[PDB]
Protein backbone atom coordinates (compact mmCIF):
# COMPACT_ATOMS: atom_id res chain seq x y z
CA UNK A 1 0.00 0.00 0.00
CA UNK A 2 2.83 2.27 0.63
CA UNK A 3 4.43 2.36 -2.86
CA UNK A 4 0.31 1.88 -4.25
CA UNK A 5 0.18 5.18 -2.51
CA UNK A 6 3.48 6.50 -3.94
CA UNK A 7 2.28 5.79 -6.89
CA UNK A 8 -0.97 7.35 -7.22
CA UNK A 9 0.08 10.99 -5.44
CA UNK A 10 2.72 10.76 -8.31
CA UNK A 11 -0.35 9.25 -10.80
CA UNK A 12 -3.05 11.34 -9.78
CA UNK A 13 -4.30 10.93 -13.56
CA UNK A 14 -7.23 8.75 -12.78
CA UNK A 15 -8.92 6.56 -10.60
CA UNK A 16 -9.56 2.84 -11.55
CA UNK A 17 -13.14 1.09 -11.04
CA UNK A 18 -10.58 -0.74 -8.11
CA UNK A 19 -9.99 2.82 -5.95
CA UNK A 20 -13.47 4.68 -6.83
CA UNK A 21 -16.67 3.43 -6.38
CA UNK A 22 -19.13 3.84 -9.34
CA UNK A 23 -23.13 3.39 -8.96
CA UNK A 24 -24.11 -0.09 -7.81
CA UNK A 25 -26.65 -2.40 -9.00
CA UNK A 26 -25.56 -5.60 -7.29
CA UNK A 27 -23.11 -5.65 -3.96
CA UNK A 28 -21.03 -8.59 -3.59
CA UNK A 29 -20.88 -10.31 -0.24
CA UNK A 30 -17.20 -12.53 0.83
CA UNK A 31 -18.56 -14.19 3.33
CA UNK A 32 -15.98 -16.61 5.59
CA UNK A 33 -17.39 -19.02 8.35
CA UNK A 34 -16.61 -22.27 9.39
CA UNK A 35 -16.68 -26.49 8.75
CA UNK A 36 -16.84 -26.89 12.26
CA UNK A 37 -19.29 -25.91 15.15
CA UNK A 38 -18.97 -25.67 19.14
CA UNK A 39 -18.17 -22.43 18.71
CA UNK A 40 -20.93 -20.74 20.19
CA UNK A 41 -23.03 -18.34 17.32
CA UNK A 42 -19.94 -16.49 16.72
CA UNK A 43 -20.29 -17.25 12.94
CA UNK A 44 -24.07 -17.26 13.84
CA UNK A 45 -23.64 -13.58 15.15
CA UNK A 46 -21.97 -12.56 11.82
CA UNK A 47 -24.51 -14.64 9.55
CA UNK A 48 -26.79 -12.53 11.52
CA UNK B 1 30.96 45.50 -57.27
CA UNK B 2 27.27 44.39 -58.21
CA UNK B 3 28.07 40.91 -57.79
CA UNK B 4 29.45 41.91 -55.00
CA UNK B 5 26.20 43.09 -53.66
CA UNK B 6 24.41 39.50 -55.18
CA UNK B 7 26.98 38.36 -52.37
CA UNK B 8 25.88 40.71 -49.94
CA UNK B 9 22.31 39.51 -51.15
CA UNK B 10 23.04 35.61 -50.46
CA UNK B 11 24.93 36.08 -47.61
CA UNK B 12 21.72 37.74 -45.63
CA UNK B 13 19.42 35.57 -47.35
CA UNK B 14 21.56 32.17 -45.77
CA UNK B 15 21.60 34.18 -42.52
CA UNK B 16 17.71 34.70 -42.14
CA UNK B 17 16.75 31.31 -43.69
CA UNK B 18 19.09 29.21 -41.82
CA UNK B 19 18.66 30.49 -38.53
CA UNK B 20 15.22 30.89 -39.16
CA UNK B 21 15.28 26.71 -39.41
CA UNK B 22 17.38 26.89 -36.39
CA UNK B 23 14.27 28.18 -34.10
CA UNK B 24 11.34 26.15 -36.02
CA UNK B 25 13.90 23.31 -34.89
CA UNK B 26 14.10 24.36 -31.34
CA UNK B 27 10.65 25.83 -30.94
CA UNK B 28 9.12 22.60 -32.26
CA UNK B 29 11.00 20.26 -30.06
CA UNK B 30 9.97 22.55 -27.13
CA UNK B 31 6.57 22.66 -28.47
CA UNK B 32 6.32 18.62 -28.67
CA UNK B 33 7.31 17.89 -25.17
CA UNK B 34 6.18 20.73 -23.32
CA UNK B 35 2.59 19.21 -24.41
CA UNK B 36 3.72 15.42 -23.35
CA UNK B 37 5.26 17.11 -19.93
CA UNK B 38 1.85 19.10 -19.41
CA UNK B 39 -0.20 15.92 -19.75
CA UNK B 40 2.22 13.97 -17.54
CA UNK B 41 1.60 16.76 -15.02
CA UNK B 42 -1.31 18.92 -15.81
CA UNK B 43 -1.52 20.66 -12.62
CA UNK B 44 1.14 22.54 -12.36
CA UNK B 45 0.62 24.35 -15.83
CA UNK B 46 1.80 27.73 -14.68
CA UNK B 47 5.16 27.52 -13.15
CA UNK B 48 5.29 25.35 -16.45
CA UNK B 49 4.49 27.66 -19.19
CA UNK B 50 6.93 30.16 -17.01
CA UNK B 51 9.83 28.03 -17.15
CA UNK B 52 8.81 27.19 -21.17
CA UNK B 53 9.01 30.75 -22.18
CA UNK B 54 12.26 31.29 -20.28
CA UNK B 55 14.11 28.37 -22.61
CA UNK B 56 12.17 30.15 -25.72
CA UNK B 57 13.59 33.15 -24.52
CA UNK B 58 17.07 31.83 -24.11
CA UNK B 59 16.59 29.61 -27.41
CA UNK B 60 16.23 31.84 -30.72
CA UNK B 61 18.87 34.66 -29.59
CA UNK B 62 21.40 34.16 -32.00
CA UNK B 63 19.22 33.48 -35.36
CA UNK B 64 17.13 36.58 -34.77
CA UNK B 65 20.91 37.94 -34.79
CA UNK B 66 21.73 36.86 -38.08
CA UNK B 67 18.25 37.79 -39.32
CA UNK B 68 18.54 41.53 -38.40
CA UNK B 69 22.27 41.60 -39.01
CA UNK B 70 21.54 40.38 -43.05
CA UNK B 71 18.46 42.40 -43.41
CA UNK B 72 20.87 45.22 -42.06
CA UNK B 73 22.99 44.60 -45.04
CA UNK B 74 20.54 44.38 -47.34
CA UNK B 75 19.81 47.96 -46.72
CA UNK B 76 22.22 49.77 -44.67
CA UNK B 77 25.24 47.85 -46.81
CA UNK B 78 28.87 48.44 -45.32
CA UNK B 79 30.75 49.32 -48.42
CA UNK B 80 27.04 49.46 -50.95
Amino acid sequence: RRVIAHLVQANPEYKHRYMVDRPVKRVGYIIVSSDRGLAGGLNINLFK
Amino acid sequence: MELTLGLVAIASAILIAFGALGTAIGFGLLGGRFLEAVARQPELAPQLQTRMFLIAGLLDAVPMIGVGIGLFFIFANPFV
